[PDB]
């Protein structure tokens, strides 16, 4: 959005047209509106206390009332209400998306789920509407969660490879940094998840052993060829030609 | 909810903690027609009973006899023997009453009252304070002979 | 007066007459005879103070134990004596109580040190403790294997 | 689970065996949302 | 694989508290094998063992 077409290199212009064509063709493969991609990619979150998000606040407030930090993990405690209000099927997915929102460091304040419960833990009294200092920072965090679950729904990736992606983003081609290299909700780190999920769906039945062999560093060409019904020497020679 | 609050008051009077509360609001959800209250109340009763089982102990049960003749006799120097003074105060129809701030023995209209204050028993000090034994000291039963 | 397990010692206020479980030799009242039983645990210890007790005038005495109460509940290592004639620390003795009694489950053999104390062994319990002649235990225990 | 461990300590103090344990972990299965714990705990109370 | 590991965990918790001379090992392991291999009968799980 920031770059202008009034002055642009022809190579850069070519590359920009290729990016638009790649994104457009990928959306024609995914059958998505551009509004879907914009809503799943926006960093601007709206600041409005809705009664539904307030119902989420009331349910989590009554739910995680009577909590101590040193008894158990905060994330595992909040995970069922998040799994229900965001309609998530599993509980490890609700674990995943909370670790994800921790990694991305969302809207305005450098904020935390421990900061989230320290807000509901220090400054909260429900069924009362008076504004504190941190409320917009909380509700845009809630909008960020509601955004990041939508790409999990629309992508169709399975759960184990999703754990692998969040836990090791660098092995999926992001530049490395130990548990700080965070993929955003930008479109280039959507299309690569989508391609990886489509590869896993192309595999299908033999997916669990080959994904856990990819999870270890012992994945070979020969196990990989058998899941594609291809001759292994083809993959061997393709690797040699890339080398 | 009324009976669970009755039980919470019984817990707050058995063990001594007034600030400790267990029954929290929000068990009724009117926007969902109040489904699932039994779960919340059963869980909260379980938390009360488990907190009781944690705070349950073995009690030390000590009896002690208080003879009022010794009590009204052993006082400050405004003291008196119980038998003769009660005999004189009931014999005479006078204003007269014997005792002090906590231990006056007074005749109102019909009745005779011999009252007593709990400091004069010094009954905590029958033992050393010795918090390995205990601090809080509550009456089980008072019986009169 | 006394020794390692049986010294009879005056500390600051109180007087303590302590005792060790080896000196009872109480396993050896019977032959060992494993058809009867090996393991031997205390059911109940009851104290009698054979003494001319004051009419409506009580003794003050606690009963301690030194084997750490490691399998015992919180406070089952202590016991209180008020009137001193074959008494539990409890007001009434309930065998059918689901609560464990104090000292219930203690080895006859040496596990810690068994200790009687008389608080206010200055001139408060002085008269009755100069009227004390001897101390009696009613030790009830259990034999099986 | 806390109260069943209380009862297990009561059993370990009534009869004398500290090594004897009955309550085993794995009654909660988080990967299936913790269904069927009552069966395992009822069976294990029956064993005690 | 985590699925075969789940089989291992289920059989481990399941046939915990076993003695050999109380009962047959095969009849003890047969229900977990019949479920994890989705077998209908228990004599089939006996057969395949």
């Amino acid at each position: 959005d920031k770059i202008n077409l009034y002055d642009i290199d022809d190579k850069e212009l070519e590359k920009l047209i290729n990016r638009l064509d790649t994104l457009s063709n990928w959306l024609h493969t995914q059958k998505w509106s551009i509004y879907q991609l914009f809503l799943m990619t926006t960093t601007n979150y709206d600041k409005t206390l809705t009664p539904e998000i307030q119902n989420l606040l009331d349910t989590v407030y009554n739910g995680l009332q009577n909590f101590d930090k040193n008894k158990t993990k905060l994330l595992a405690a909040i995970a069922p209400y998040i799994a229900a209000t965001l309609q998530l099927p599993s509980e490890n997915v609700a674990h995943s998306i909370l670790l994800w929102a921790d990694k991305i460091k969302p809207s305005e304040n450098k904020i935390t789920a421990e900061k989230f419960w320290i807000w509901l833990q220090n400054r909260d009294t429900t069924e009362l509407s008076k504004p504190p200092e941190m409320q917009e920072q909380i509700i845009q965090y809630c909008h960020c969660l509601a955004q990041l679950t939508m790409i999990y729904r629309s992508s169709g990736i399975n759960e184990n490879a999703f754990r692998l992606f969040i836990e090791k983003p660098t092995i999926f081609g992001i530049p490395d940094e130990p548990n700080k290299a965070t993929p955003a909700h930008n479109a280039p780190t959507l299309i690569i998840l989508t391609r990886f999920a489509n590869w896993v769906n192309s595999l299908g039945e033999k997916a669990s052993p080959i994904l856990t062999a990819f999870e270890n560093k012992t994945l070979t060409a020969e196990k990989l060829a058998n899941a594609m019904n291809l001759d292994a020497n083809l993959l061997e020679q393709a690797s040699i030609q890339a080398q | 909810v009324a009976r669970c609050l009755m039980a919470e008051q019984a817990y707050r009077w058995e063990t001594n903690d007034s600030s400790a509360r267990f029954i929290k609001p929000g068990a009724w959800q009117g926007t969902y027609a109040g489904l699932l209250a039994g779960e919340t109340l059963m869980l909260n009763l379980a938390q009360m009973e488990d907190a009781h089982l944690k705070q349950e102990q073995r009690a030390l049960e000590v009896e002690r006899t208080v003879s009022l003749a010794q009590v009204y006799q052993s006082l400050g120097e405004k003291s008196f023997a119980l038998k003769d003074k009660i005999e004189a105060l009931l014999q005479g129809d006078k204003e007269t009453s014997a005792g002090n701030d906590g231990n006056q023995l007074k005749l109102t209209n019909n009745t005779l009252s011999a009252t007593l204050t709990l400091q004069d028993l010094k009954l905590k000090d029958d033992y050393p304070e010795e918090m390995q034994l205990g601090k809080t000291r509550r009456i089980k039963q008072i019986s009169v002979s | 007066a006394g020794n390692d397990g049986n010294q009879l010692k005056l500390t600051n206020n109180t007087l303590s007459a302590t005792l060790t479980l080896q000196d009872l030799k109480l396993k050896d009242d019977y032959p060992e005879e494993m058809q009867l039983g090996k393991t031997r645990r205390i059911k109940q210890i009851s104290v009698s103070l054979p003494a001319l007790l004051g009419p409506y005038q009580d003794v003050q005495a606690v009963l301690s134990y030194g084997g750490d109460a490691t399998g015992l509940a919180k406070g089952c290592k202590a016991l209180a004596v008020s009137h001193g004639l074959n008494d539990n620390g409890q007001f009434q003795l309930d065998f059918n109580d689901g609560k464990f009694l104090p000292f219930e489950g203690i080895d006859i053999n040496d596990k810690g040190t068994f200790t009687l104390s008389f608080p206010n062994a200055a001139s408060k319990q002085k008269n009755i403790l100069q009227m004390l002649t001897d101390i009696i235990l009613h030790i009830r225990y259990t034999i099986l294997e």
